[PDB]
């Protein structure tokens, strides 16, 4: 019915959102540790960013699990 | 008295400086030991001063033996000997009054009578107008004059020296010889060695002679 | 009571000998001073840089994380718990909201939780042990990962063994340049003091054959060797004041740009007095060893 | 004559070695003093020449990153790689691709089981260029010409300590310039005091050969070889201590570089610099002996 | 060529040793000077050396004058004159072979005649037992006649010496002053200073007498 368009538009925006996130993960995931002890930043910063990139990646798995599980019931004719 | 028994010194270089000697020194006795050029009487004076090893034999000076004696105690014996040696022991670039005063700072005697005593010695040796100067500011006879001034001060019990006025004229030296029996008239022992024989023939005294380190070359002329 | 006049006579002769050719003795005063500024000048430099340690040569950080349910009183409970370990530096707790803010400004997006309606980010803690010796490598990381409520902790490029390799190179270079300079100091002084007194060797043997003692012959030369230490302790104090203020013209560029009030202390009076009396007692021991060789060279027995 | 000049040099040479063998405690004591002062300025200069070989770690921070858009093409990536290297104030420009960007996250904890949902890799390739010099303030003006490229997504610098790497560097260059002035001038005074005091020693032999004749070269000849053979003894005793010190500290640097994935350590010492070190000690004792004797000969000048 | 005229060395201290000397010495003549302790004659022989300036009058030594003497011309004059002096010192801790051979490297002679000139001059010294030893190994009497034998070697054109027989026997003195006419048989100058009037009243001596700088006190006495 009309519920099949309301999941595919949510699918393509989170594909855009994961593309921006993985691009933003490539910014603060490439800094070396000689940039630490330096630039007025505490060493817990620039080291917990990549482990926070784990946390945003794992949290969207259950969102992608919930979107994919309701698509299979919606595909029944 | 000083008993002078058998002693003989062998140097480690291989030469025997003296073979045998034995003398007899009484209290207040005067000696005039003089031999030939090989006679080691100035070495014997170095044996008297006990800064040389006795090697063989035995040497006796006073109530203490000369041998197996500690190094820390022997300059106390050297303080009461007015040693005059032919190489001239004076401190360069100092005042001349300190050169007399070399035993005077040792014995602990007061300061305002130091200047009286150093003024006292200089007419006895007949040396005026040379006070408060360097030892380089003197004549060649005058370091011998302040050298014998270093011996006559404090009236030492044992006076040991060799050959005064060896370069100085015998006109002045007859008074310089004439001082020495006045020191000997007091209760002092003078063992002066005078290498010359012509001037000493007038004085009646005891003469000894050594030849090639032997005990007696010529008999006593007492 | 003859000792007091003998000491005063030896001191006035030493100053009179020093005025004799004064260009030569002042030349020896400068050599005794400038080499003396090496192990004392490097001593204050290691006594200066321990005031700032958080932003220089120590930034050890471990990413120990909490569960999703976290209360802030449990975080400050664990902060004093890790302070019981002898090798830690800092112990602070970060919260849920401002940890979300700092990741957003780092990415520059600010759209972390506009999509998911619930918050999945755990409020975690910050364990920052910069005061470690770091030599235990990641085995120290494994011992500090032993928590019942921790999940996952990472350490890229292993980085405590790398912090060990920095600190092992730091300590061995300091101890390498400590022992070398003090053997440079103790041999330059010991050679120079001994080789003044080999000159004028005739003066010692004059008083020796007429008597004398070890106490009288030591007296003009004990005061001579100690006064060069007194001459060194003033001039090494002077050049240490000049070099520290000359370096002070460039440390204020780093201090103002970082943002701090970091001044360098120069010539303290407690250390300045101890620098002078260290050299004076150095000249006494070196002259005493020098005169004992001169007794043995012409010993009578 | 020339024959008398060579025999005067040869007899003064063999008397110096007989003098050197005499007093074996005293001759070896001043030999170590002549060496252990010289080991500091040449030793620290050998350290500074060895540290500057390691230049990749110092030129690793402040690397500029540029982000492409979603569409990826590698042939403009190599074009921007060679264009930055053509411009000055660079060392080398390197670019890793999206597959390299995919691969480097896979040993990491991120991007786990995410490419089954991803239709394509969205991570753009990046450039990473470090400037070869950090010069003075005003190096923040390179930002407007890196945005000149048609594909700029992020230019996320940390703007505060890029200028401040010009503060840490040249602080240490002035710090080592403080010690390379002070250690050289304390070398000239220790050598200049001991050799001059040797002329002040043994003073009695000068006037006994001057009044009977002699020149200034004949009296200086037993002291010139005395200054030279202690300088020759200085370079040998310097050589054993530096070889012991570089072997002692070589274990720490190979431990750091092996953890860093590099084959770096303390190198050896050259023979050409080894001969240059010893002839410096010979000439310093030779120059210092000439200035030492001129005070004593002027003291007893005929005038 | 050695004539003195109106010369005298003033001293900066309170005492000046010499007032006025004016004399001429003929070539090939044996000379003797004498005086008392205040008399100045060691400065008179040092005036011929002139290591300090006379600061008064004009003195002549051949073509080159002693007044306004330069450093670049003095050691040619010093190397042709062999002078020994009473303050006896020598190269400590060496042999006595090269101490005699000290001016021979200065003038420059080949090796096989160095050693035979040592033994040929040492036979009159009676030191065949000690030919190669330390200066401290020698006697205090022996080390003066080593320095006398230093003046004998390589035959200097001008000889000055010092006061001899400082520590030598009066018998063995007659052989050393017998040497000084043998070395003055050719054209040299001999200026032996002596004080014993008994041994210097034998043959032709000029016999200059000094008292406190007064040169004119005795005639030629020939
Ligand atoms: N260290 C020594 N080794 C070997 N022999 C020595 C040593 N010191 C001195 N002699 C020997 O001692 C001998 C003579 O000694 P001494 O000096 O006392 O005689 P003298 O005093 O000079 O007699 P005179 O004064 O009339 O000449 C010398 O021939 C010398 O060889
Ligand atoms: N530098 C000086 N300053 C002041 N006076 C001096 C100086 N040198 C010597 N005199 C004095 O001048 C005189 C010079 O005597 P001189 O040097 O010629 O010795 P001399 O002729 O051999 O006499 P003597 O027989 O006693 O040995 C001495 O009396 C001495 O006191
Ligand atoms: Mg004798
Ligand atoms: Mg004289």
């Amino acid at each position: 019915d009309g519920e099949k368009k309301k999941l595919q538009d949510a699918r393509i925006e989170q594909q855009r959102l994961l593309a921006i996130q993985a691009r933003a993960a490539y910014q603060s995931g490439r800094e070396e540790y000689l940039k630490l002890l330096l630039n007025q930043e505490h060493p817990e910063k620039f080291s917990r960013t990549l482990t926070y990139y784990d946390y945003i990646n794992k949290a969207r798995l259950e969102q992608l699990a919930s979107f994919n599980e309701t698509l299979r019931q919606l595909a029944n004719v | 008295m000083i008993r002078f028994e058998q002693v003989g010194k062998r140097y480690p270089n291989g030469h025997v400086g003296l073979h045998e000697v034995s003398f007899r020194v009484h209290r207040g006795e005067i000696l005039f030991v003089t031999g030939h050029s090989g006679a080691g009487k100035s070495t014997l004076l170095r044996l008297i001063l006990a800064m040389e090893r006795p090697t063989s034999g035995k040497l006796l000076l006073g109530g203490q033996d000369l041998g197996r004696i500690t190094t820390a105690q022997i300059p106390f014996l050297r303080r009461q000997i007015g040693v005059v040696f032919q190489n001239h022991q004076l401190l360069t670039d100092r005042t001349v009054a300190d050169n007399i005063a070399l035993p005077l700072q040792i014995l602990g005697m007061p300061k305002p009578e130091i200047a009286k005593r150093v003024a006292s010695a200089l007419e006895r040796v007949n040396l005026k107008e040379k006070g408060e100067a360097l030892p380089s500011d003197l004549s060649t006879g005058q370091q011998q004059r302040v050298g014998i001034a270093r011996a006559i001060v404090h009236q030492p019990a044992l006076l040991l020296a060799d050959q005064p006025t060896g370069n100085l004229d015998p006109r002045l030296a007859s008074e310089i010889m004439g001082v020495f029996e006045d020191i000997n008239r007091l209760g002092t022992t003078v063992l002066i060695a005078s290498h010359d024989l012509a001037l000493i023939a007038r004085m009646r005294h005891r003469m000894l002679t050594l030849q090639r380190g032997r005990i007696i070359a010529d008999r006593e002329d007492e | 009571s003859a000792y007091l006049e003998s000491h005063r006579a030896s001191l006035v002769d030493s100053l009179r000998r020093l005025f004799g050719h004064p260009f030569g003795s002042f030349f020896t005063c400068l050599v005794m001073g400038i080499t003396l500024s090496l192990p004392m000048g490097l001593s204050l430099l290691l006594n200066n840089v321990e005031r700032l340690g958080g932003s220089w040569q120590r930034a050890a950080q471990i990413s120990l994380f909490l569960d999703l349910k976290t209360s802030e009183n449990q975080g400050q409970d664990l902060r004093e718990q890790i302070e019981r370990l002898p090798d830690v530096i800092e112990a602070q707790l970060i919260s849920r909201e401002q940890a979300l803010s700092e990741l957003q400004e780092q990415s520059g997006l600010g759209e972390a939780l506009k999509e998911l309606p619930e918050n999945p980010l755990p409020p975690v803690i910050s364990v920052t042990p910069k005061q470690i010796d770091r030599a235990g490598l990641e085995a120290l990381r494994q011992q500090l990962a032993e928590l019942p409520h921790v999940q996952q902790a990472q350490l890229d490029l292993v980085w405590v063994e790398r912090l060990s390799a920095i600190l092992k190179l730091g300590e061995r270079f300091v101890f390498g340049l400590t022992i070398l300079l003090v053997l440079t100091l103790l041999l330059v002084v010991g050679n120079t003091i001994r080789l003044h007194i080999e000159n004028r060797r005739n003066e010692i043997e004059v008083i020796k054959l007429v008597g004398g003692t070890d106490g009288y012959v030591r007296r003009p030369f004990l005061y001579m060797g100690a006064l060069y230490g007194l001459g060194a302790g003033i001039l090494s104090w002077a050049l240490l004041a000049y070099s520290l203020n000359w370096l002070n013209g460039s440390v204020v560029n780093l201090s103002g740009l970082y943002g701090s009030d970091f001044g360098l202390q120069g010539v303290p009076l407690d250390d300045g007095l101890s620098l002078t009396v260290g050299a004076v007692l150095l000249g006494w021991v070196g002259a005493w060893l020098a005169v004992a060789r001169h007794l043995r060279e012409l010993a009578p027995r």
